[PDB]
């Protein structure tokens, strides 16, 4: 089980999307194109709605099939966007998590993507998550997206 | 050890 | 239509199967490009009667005389530029999930 933390070098907002949210679109698209079914775990319902819109536009000139959890075809869309209240569809290969605290369901996945936001006020939360992935037996690494 |  | 074919793609100007957007749609349909038959409206007319295959028409308003789920999108240049056209195309595919994802 591997957990990768992407280091953000900015907190530049575009079209109502946080720098992390923008990165999520790029990573979800890349992972789906590699042949994976993807779960995006949002912190809240409103963030799920933002990403459901954004993934039709980002990356540009791309068709990335996706839906909110509970919507789309049977078994869910190739990329599914869930939030704490919402049961996600199963048989997914990679979790991209926006949850501010470690989510117990993360242990269901062999590949997890998490983030270290640029804002100092968000660093403590990120450190806490990193610790919790370690306790749950994940092999940890940090990376910069290209 | 946390690298950030 | 050969037995191996799983999708008929129709356009007046047929795109390269390696067009990245075409690739994305094929990936979403779970269709390999070697299972795609690309036909102009002219060639579609020459098919045997009662031909059956799922199809994707691009910028072609007239429904095909082909049995199977037919999804229709605007021309590729519209689909490449417009998030809402992409969302509508995915909605079409979802409505016909029984045909595309059996």
């Amino acid at each position: 089980k591997n957990a990768t933390f992407y280091l953000l070098d900015n907190d530049t907002t575009v079209d109502g999307l946080s720098a992390v949210e923008q990165l999520v679109c790029e990573i979800a698209a890349e992972r789906w194109r590699s042949g994976k079914r993807v779960l995006i775990a949002c912190e809240d319902e409103k963030q799920a709605y933002r990403l459901d819109e954004a993934l039709w536009a980002r990356p540009a000139e791309s068709f990335v099939p996706h839906n909110l959890a509970g919507e789309g075809p049977r078994g869910g869309a190739p990329v599914e966007i869930a939030w704490p209240q919402k049961r996600s569809s199963s048989r997914r290969d990679i979790l991209i998590s926006l949850r501010t605290s470690f989510a117990d369901f993360a242990t269901a996945f062999t590949e997890v993507v998490d983030f270290v936001p640029y804002e100092d006020s968000l660093k403590q939360l990120a450190r806490e998550r990193y610790k919790a992935y370690r306790v749950a037996g994940f092999n940890l690494n940090t990376a910069t997206w290209k | 050890d946390i690298p950030f | 239509i050969p037995a191996h074919v799983r999708l008929v793609m129709v356009a007046n100007d047929l795109p390269a199967l390696t067009d990245p957007l075409v690739s994305d749609v094929l990936r979403a349909l779970t269709v390999s490009p070697d299972q795609v038959l690309q036909l102009t409206p002219e060639k579609i007319a020459m098919l045997p009667q009662g031909s059956h295959c799922n199809s994707w028409r691009l910028g072609t308003d007239e429904p095909l005389s082909l049995e199977g789920a037919q999804v229709a999108s605007p021309a590729l240049t519209d689909l490449r530029a417009n998030p809402t056209a992409r969302a509508a195309l995915w909605q079409q595919i979802c409505t016909y999930e029984h045909d595309f994802f059996p």
